[PDB]
């Protein structure tokens, strides 16, 4: 009555991936595929295992055997890769893969476009003084954000948005950090570094 | 905020039109209680909706008599009618009538010029009026009024006396004759008095007191006695006197209330038969179905959980979770396998070749409704489960039909024989399992439960009640109901034995299912209360004497007699005064 | 073809939440609704399947909130309230079309509810600019210590949009959120042409202008 | 009596409560518009599942059956004796006789027995006098 799905699925174009629904005990013949872009609801791909919905890509296909329902889509495509669940069917209410985070690498890699901006005019008045640290443009997604206090770490308010796709299949990142308006005007240089692949910048401005 | 006071003894009223004298008449009434706790309130330098309850003693202190009004009602919207009161410059003016409310209704004061006060026209209490289904016209000083609503009847009672007190309600006693009955009839949860802008006043609650009232030789209440106040007035109205003269008085009686309640059916070995329905060989057909009585039995669906389970689970009526806390009264497991879409078909008003012709569920149906697979098993084909394919008209609620009566198309009588027009109604699905999955075989239980109204023969998954020791509680053990104090007890059961019992067949003793052993019972404690007392012509002041009980369940003294109170035991021994029991003997002096 | 929802409602622990999901462009009565719900980073969650007709739900047992999936035949609009709620169950709630029989599909939701049950009350925004330093200049406002999700800033009410980039929002140290929105703009154009942004944060009830000048 | 051939036309302004959380307590008019919850979930004033406005109003045809062939009930309702007389019977009052046995009847208040003059000193507002028996001993002549 529970079945499970692969928590991510890393392919390059054309190959085809496949993606197992792992149902313990009695599994029923019928099964339905979710395919699910970030902050959206996931799309049904999949009818009976057997069936997709019109308009859905034929390159997508279900099946199962035994206990094992497997999610196989042939020739992945930089807009198709998302979130996969298979539903359960009959057998009491129907608990959904985990999730299946699908990625397709071969993409081109470009540096992260940093562009920092100091705590504004209007932060200090009342206290507070963010240096924010912009991050745009980057693949794959990975960010280390080292803010350096003139030449030294700032090993506190430290704060790095996750990587996310963007509209561009590039990744838009933010990093913020947080500090005393006294403190940013005690130090020099507020640097923010961003490692990238271990390739990472510096885009620090002076009070 | 409200600062209180003490409503000594105001409130007393003239419950009715009768005249008396020198006679203590006991009397049981929505009184104002002694010393109750009264609200206080203002007018300086206000007015806010209070709870009506089931009346009001309202009174106001005045030297300028500046508090002239009141508003009465559910609503404050109009909706209903609001009783309207204004007094205005000695005159009274009375009013039901229908006006749409303002938020802060006033009277106006301006000071010092020919018309004293002025604002005699002030009167924005609302928009405009409607209905009237009544009319009516006509510190030194305190108003004493009691408003409450009974048989349509909003009574009225007044005093209008002097008085000399700035702070609070003079201690003194005087009571209320009714000084008008308007019988609008219209609720009142709410109300806001009226008052005049540049005054003291008072709201008790009225509450169902029983009095012992004095009615001197004119006929007028020199005296009130508040029963339930406290010892010394329970005497009072056993006795219909106000001096209670030296020695003990039977009073009133208390019964020990149980703490809560104890509910007890042993573990694991009361199981209903879920299985041998759900689990069932063979299921009879759609057409002809297994109604299996479901009953004196703990739920066992919590096992349901870990199966094959079910191609749906489906209850019409009720919450499926809830079922832990729900037990049941009348469960019949509708028990029959059909074709896959069917399923589908069951439900209350569905029309479909199932519901209408060989299975019908009422339009009121209350239950859970549960189907799954036997693809697994009753497909092979199976020609085994049949359905009913016509019938005359759609079926009655649970409405079993077997009828073999060869069903007939046409007028010309076909004679109980196959042919033209002639149609056997009992069709069967074939059951081959590569069939499409809504020509798969369904198996399907419809338990139909009414839920309340009624004692509960099945028990709730857990419908049990831990067990507790030396505790007053009100016990039911395997269907015995009893309330006692449960403790543990030497005297040894025969092992198939139940209840233990006692010369006067009571239940005595018990044995708890769920674990043997054998709980011994008791009654709550009762005993007579006593109020000893000095006359009154010497003390007000009583002993309580609670008779043959243990001191918990209440200055305090244990007794051979029983649990005395407010009387300080004594080492010395002096001749017996006031008789009590077993030797103790009472008296007033130090 | 359009499931139409209730908003997003934001509750305290123990509190409760009602969540409606209208059904147009297709026959209500003769499809069922499955709801599935969907923790922050988390799989899909099926909290019941209800029925247009029929009254009655299928609960997943989990979680146990006194769910009542309750449609309407008038309206179209299927509510789901949990209540007893506790802060897990801030998530996304999507209400998913199903079918009159065994057959279950949902090839069409909402757009799905998000609900945040949380003892941390509702809290407006700070907005601050960030003053501009290939011929451009790229200025943004600076939202910072909102809460909750999400806050769409927009740029000269919509007049400013191409170089407006809305980047991600990021829950920091303090329990609050922060966020920032840049457009690159040329650099004639500074002090000529005024640049203001809009910010909203709808569970917060806050609308904040803001200049950014040199 | 039957309002079945003038209020009929049917009628629908002839309305009756269909739900009730309660059963209604004499002469307890529940004129509240809220609608009657058979859900959990708030039904928030409006309709929907287990959301039924509970006040409804048979339509009345003079063709419907005699079971639906409204009824105009108008229930009289009387405090009997006790009280002050306001609806009285075709019965004018007659003069008053002393120290003679006669039957008699005083707003209502009825019993047997001869009437006297009598100096106890009522209140007001006070009807009858009573003694320790709680018999009926001495009556104010109303008029
Ligand atoms: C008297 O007031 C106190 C609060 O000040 C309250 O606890 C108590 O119940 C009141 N008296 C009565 C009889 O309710
Ligand atoms: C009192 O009220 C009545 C109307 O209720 C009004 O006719 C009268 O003038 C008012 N004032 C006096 C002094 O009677
Ligand atoms: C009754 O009232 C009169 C006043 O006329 C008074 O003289 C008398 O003392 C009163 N009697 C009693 C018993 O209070
Ligand atoms: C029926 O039998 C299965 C095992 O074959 C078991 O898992 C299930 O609980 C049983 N159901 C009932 C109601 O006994
Ligand atoms: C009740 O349960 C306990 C353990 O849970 C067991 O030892 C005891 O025998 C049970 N009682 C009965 C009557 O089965
Ligand atoms: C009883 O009380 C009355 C006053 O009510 C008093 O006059 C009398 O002296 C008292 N007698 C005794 C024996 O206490
Ligand atoms: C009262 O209870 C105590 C213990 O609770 C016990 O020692 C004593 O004997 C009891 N007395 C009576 C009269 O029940
Ligand atoms: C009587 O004397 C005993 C000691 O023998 C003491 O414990 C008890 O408190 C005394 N009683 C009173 C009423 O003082
Ligand atoms: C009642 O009316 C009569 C007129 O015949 C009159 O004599 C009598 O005094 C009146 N009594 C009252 C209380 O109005």
């Amino acid at each position: 009555i529970v079945l499970t799905q692969s928590p991510f699925q890393s392919v390059s174009p054309k190959e085809k991936v496949t993606i197992t629904c792992r149902a313990s005990q009695s599994i029923s013949s019928n099964l339905h595929w979710y395919q699910q872009k970030p902050d959206q609801s996931p799309k049904l791909l999949i009818k009976y295992a057997s069936q997709s919905i019109s308009g859905i890509p034929s390159r997508f296909s279900g099946s199962g055997s035994g206990t094992d329902f497997t999610l196989t889509i042939n020739s992945l495509e930089a807009e198709d890769f998302g979130i996969y669940f298979c539903q359960q069917t009959n057998f009491w209410p129907y608990i959904f893969g985990q999730g299946t985070k699908l990625e397709i690498l071969k993409r081109t890699v470009a540096a992260p476009s940093v562009f920092i901006f100091p705590p504004s005019d209007e932060q200090l008045k009342s206290g507070t003084a963010s240096v924010v640290c912009l991050l745009n443009n980057f693949y794959p997604r990975e960010a280390k954000v080292q803010w350096k206090v003139d030449n030294a770490l700032q090993s506190g308010n430290s704060e790095s948005v996750t990587e996310q796709d963007s509209k561009d299949s590039t990744y838009s990142l933010s990093s913020t950090l947080t500090l005393s308006k006294a403190d940013y005007e005690k130090h020099k240089v507020y640097a923010c570094e961003v490692t990238h692949q271990g390739l990472s910048s510096t885009k620090s401005f002076n009070r | 905020p409200p600062a209180y006071t003490n409503s000594f003894t105001r409130g007393v009223y003239y419950p009715d039109k009768v005249f008396r004298s020198s006679v203590l008449h006991s009397t049981q009434d929505l009184f104002l209680p002694f010393f109750s706790n009264v609200t206080w309130f203002h007018a300086i330098h206000d007015n806010p909706v209070l709870p009506f309850n089931d009346g009001v003693y309202f009174a106001s202190t005045e030297k300028s008599n500046i508090i002239r009004g009141w508003i009465f009602g559910t609503t404050l919207d109009s909706k209903t009618q609001s009783l309207l009161i204004v007094n205005n410059a000695t005159n009274v003016v009375i009013k039901v009538c229908e006006f749409q409310f303002c938020n802060d209704p006033f009277l106006g004061v301006y000071y010092h010029k020919n018309n004293k006060s002025w604002m005699e026209s002030e009167f924005r209490v609302y928009s405009s009026a409607n209905n009237c289904t009544f009319e009516y016209v006509s510190f030194k000083n305190l108003r004493e009024f009691v408003f409450k609503n009974i048989d349509g009847y909003f009574k009225i009672y007044s005093k209008h006396t002097p008085i000399n007190l700035v702070r609070d309600l003079p201690q003194g006693f005087s009571a209320l004759e009714p000084l008008v009955d308007l019988p609008i009839g219209i609720n009142i949860t709410r109300f806001q008095t009226l008052l005049a802008l540049h005054a003291a006043y008072y709201v008790g609650y009225l509450q169902p007191r029983t009095f012992l009232l004095k009615y001197n030789e004119n006929g007028t209440i020199t005296d009130a006695v508040d029963c339930a106040l406290d010892p010394l007035s329970e005497t009072k109205c056993t006795l219909k006197s106000f001096t209670v003269e030296k020695g003990i008085y039977q009073t009133s009686n208390f019964r020990v209330q149980p703490t809560e309640s104890i509910v007890r059916f042993p573990n694991i070995t009361n199981l209903c038969p879920f299985g041998e329905v759900f689990n069932a060989t063979r299921f009879a057909s759609v057409y002809a179905w297994n109604r299996k009585r479901i009953s004196n039995c703990v739920a066992d669906y919590s096992v349901l959980y870990n199966s094959a389970s079910f191609s749906t689970f489906k209850c019409y009526g009720v919450s499926p979770t809830k079922l832990n806390d729900l037990c049941f009264t009348n469960v019949y497991a509708d028990s029959f396998v059909i074709r896959g879409d069917e399923v589908r078909q069951i439900a209350p008003g569905q029309t479909g070749k199932i519901a209408d012709y060989n299975y019908k569920l009422p339009d009121d149906f209350t239950g859970c409704v549960i189907a799954w697979n036997s693809n697994n098993l009753d497909s092979k084909g199976n020609y085994n489960y049949l359905y009913r394919l016509f019938r005359k008209s759609n079926l009655k609620p649970f409405e079993r039909d077997i009828s073999t009566e060869i069903y007939q198309a046409g007028s010309t009588p076909c004679n109980g024989v196959e042919g033209f027009n002639c149609y056997f109604p009992l069709q069967s699905y074939g059951f081959q399992p590569t069939n499409g999955v809504g020509y798969q075989p369904y198996r399907v239980v419809v338990l139909s439960f009414e839920l309340l109204h009624a004692p509960a023969t099945v028990c709730g998954p857990k419908k049990s009640t831990n067990l507790v020791k030396n505790k007053c509680v009100n016990f039911n053990f395997n269907g015995l109901t009893g309330t006692g104090v449960l403790t543990e007890s030497n005297k040894k059961f025969l092992p198939f034995q139940q209840f233990g019992r006692d010369i006067a067949d009571t239940t005595d003793a018990v044995r708890d299912p769920q674990t043997l052993e054998i709980l011994d019972i008791t009654p709550c404690s009762f005993g007579g209360v006593s109020v000893i007392t000095p006359g009154t012509n010497t003390s007000n002041q009583v002993a309580v004497l609670y008779q043959d009980v243990n001191c918990t369940e209440v200055n305090v003294f244990q007794t051979r007699a029983g649990c005395l109170i407010g009387a300080e035991h004594v080492n010395n021994s002096y001749e017996c005064d006031i008789p009590i029991g077993a030797g103790i003997c009472a008296s007033y002096q130090t | 073809v359009q499931l139409v929802q209730s908003g997003a409602e934001v509750k305290k622990p123990g509190a409760t939440v009602k969540i409606s999901c209208k059904v147009s462009g297709y026959s209500f009565s003769n499809y069922y609704i499955h709801w599935v719900k969907q923790a922050p980073g988390k799989s899909l969650e099926w909290i019941g399947y209800i029925d247009p007709f029929n009254g009655g739900t299928s609960d997943n047992l989990k979680f146990k909130g006194a769910a009542t999936l309750t449609a309407d035949t008038s309206t179209d609009t299927a509510y789901m309230e949990l209540s007893s709620l506790r802060s897990e169950d801030t998530a996304v709630y999507y209400c998913a079309r199903s079918e009159y029989d065994p057959y279950y599909v949902m090839d069409y939701w909402g757009q799905g509810t998000t609900v945040t049950v949380s003892s941390a009350s509702t809290k407006g925004p700070s907005v601050f600019p960030l003053a501009p330093s290939g011929g451009t200049a790229a200025l943004g406002c600076l939202v910072k210590d909102y809460f909750p999700e999400p806050v769409t800033v927009s740029w000269n009410s919509g007049a400013l949009t191409s170089g407006v980039h809305t980047f991600p929002a990021v829950l920091q140290s303090s329990g609050l959120y922060s966020l920032s929105s840049v457009v690159t703009v040329p650099s004639s154009s500074l002090g000529t042409q005024t640049y203001i942004c809009n910010v909203n944060h709808k569970p917060s009830n806050t609308k904040v202008d803001k200049k950014v000048e040199p």
